[PDB]
RNA sequence: CUCAUAAAGUGCGUCGUAGUCCGGAUUGGAGUCUGCAACUCGACUCCAUGAAGUCGGAAUCGCUAGUAAUCGUGGAUCAGAAU
């Protein structure tokens, strides 16, 4: 069934079926079966209307998706704006050089490339 | 450092003459100091290796 | 019902104190397209079917199938291949789906935020993100085969950013800062 | 891309105080003159003056900050942004 | 007295053929240890990510018995890259 933010873990036991997730694991697994009483020897398709619906609820409470990719993008553009060597070599379309990348470097790159 | 080294100084705090310490008198290191050169592992065997250091030899197996 | 009141009474009050213009312009009626999310590369020959078998539960009418015009271009298309499907259509039934869309089911799904951060900049066309997981008082909840999340469109005419979303701030909640 | 070997420089003159205060958590802000030194955990949480060429200013360390020089944080020349000078 | 638990093995339970509870590359975060000190140059632990790869085009290599093949363990060098 669908737990999180876009999920469907079909035809598996609720342990592995879980570990299918960005955010859960192995150890977050075992933990909220066993918050929510349910047996880790069950597939997904047995489960109860009632089992899934305090599954979601409990599981809800995290952190996913999306939300979670622009705080690592702000990451990365927050060392990049600076003048980081690690954020330069996020980019690493800067020079890898001695002698200078901006111009005069086709004996190496070969035919220009499309901007 | 010049300031750490304060075991220079002869008369401690007030905390008792138990108060005085060791330190290298190479590197200045407290760490790991043996007495009877008074020089810390690290100088002790640096200056082991240059001779320096009389009677003092590497063993071997 | 509540959906009269707007457009006649609070399309005036939204118009006097931070504009200071005539009646019109702000807001009409014409038509609502209605987008569908991209069928292409998920699956094969279906999906077609719980398409069509699911966008006419939630309004009337059957969805058309409609191929591009046969003109090659610099791309990988072949003539007569269907792509597309779009069906937009409307008379008064666009009003209907404005209210029984955000006052129930919503609070009411599992885990909704609250804060939306500034969708468009330059223009009207808002635009949103769901998720594939929705709780409708439309749709049963135990014999549906894989869920379905769509997006939600609006298109408007309007010049600057603001004197704008002080209209959708007027009945589809929430919206914080 | 950076170089190190296996030689991290941390001038002794401003890695065995910081140690000192070490005795019982950590003391109001210091000043050191050798930027070449390098940031290490020690040194987190407490507030380094690093010295510009004209003053000290205070660079507090943190985690995130292991690892660059004390002079990274430490801006040499002054440039005011003729601007609104905004965020 | 300790390093030691030997591993495969045995008993019981679990997993279904899909790039998968196959395979682990790469990368993000946190931390331990050695060392004066590991941002190009460490090893290791945990979490997250989890690629190529579904067995391979022309030639060519190793062996006749507890040996082949296969599995794990201790040691010399030695503070620590031995597959």
């Amino acid at each position: 069934a669908r737990i999180a933010g876009i999920n469907i873990p079909d035809h598996k036991h609720a342990v592995i079926a879980l570990t299918s997730i960005y955010g859960v694991g192995k150890t977050r697994s075992k933990a909220i079966l066993a918050a929510a009483g349910i047996a880790e020897d069950v597939k997904i398709s047995e489960l109860s209307e009632g089992q899934i619906d305090t599954l979601r609820d409990e599981v809800a409470k995290f952190v996913v998706e999306g939300d979670l990719r622009r705080e690592i993008s702000m990451s990365i553009k927050r060392l990049m704006d600076l003048g980081c060597y690690r954020g330069l070599r996020h980019r690493r379309g800067l020079p890898v050089r001695g002698q200078r990348t901006k111009t005069n470097a086709r004996t190496r790159k070969g035919p220009r490339k499309p901007i | 450092r010049w300031n750490a080294v304060l075991k220079l100084q002869t008369l401690p705090r007030d905390s008792s003459p138990s108060r005085q310490r060791n330190r290298c008198r190479q590197t200045g290191r407290p760490h790991g100091f043996l007495r009877k050169f008074g020089l810390s592992r690290i100088k002790v065997r640096e200056a082991a290796m240059r001779g320096e250091i009389p009677g003092l030899k590497k063993a071997s197996w | 019902k509540l959906h009269d009141y707007y457009k006649d009474e609070v399309v005036k009050k939204l118009m006097t104190e931070f504009n200071y213009n005539s009646v019109m312009q702000v807001p009409r009626v014409e038509k609502i397209t209605l987008n569908m999310g991209v069928g292409e590369a998920i699956a094969d020959k279906k999906l077609l079917d719980n398409a069509a078998a699911d966008l006419a539960a939630i309004s009337g009418q059957k969805p058309l199938i409609t191929k591009a015009r046969k003109s090659v271009a610099g791309f990988k298309i072949r003539q007569g291949y269907p792509i597309g499907c779009k069906v937009t259509l409307r008379g008064e039934r666009m009003w209907e789906f404005f209210e029984r869309l955000i006052t129930i089911a919503v609070p009411r799904i599992r885990d909704f935020r609250g804060l939306s951060a500034k969708s468009f900049d330059g223009r009207g066309n808002y635009s949103m993100g769901v998720r594939e997981q929705i709780i409708f008082p439309e749709i049963d909840y135990d014999k549906v085969d894989r869920v379905r999340g769509l997006d939600i469109t609006i298109t408007t005419t309007a010049k600057s950013d603001e004197e704008g979303r002080a209209l959708l701030a007027a009945f589809d909640f929430p919206f914080r800062k | 891309p950076r170089s190190l070997k296996k030689g991290p420089f941390i001038d002794l003159h401003l890695l065995k105080k910081v140690e000192k205060a070490v005795e019982s958590g950590d003391k109001k802000p210091l000043r050191t003159w050798s930027r070449r030194s390098t940031i290490f955990p020690n040194m987190i949480g407490l507030t380094i003056a690093v010295h510009n060429g004209r003053q000290h200013v205070p660079v507090f360390v943190t985690d995130e900050m292991v690892g660059h020089k004390l002079g990274e944080f430490a801006p040499t020349r002054t440039y005011r942004g003729h601007a609104a000078d905004k965020k």
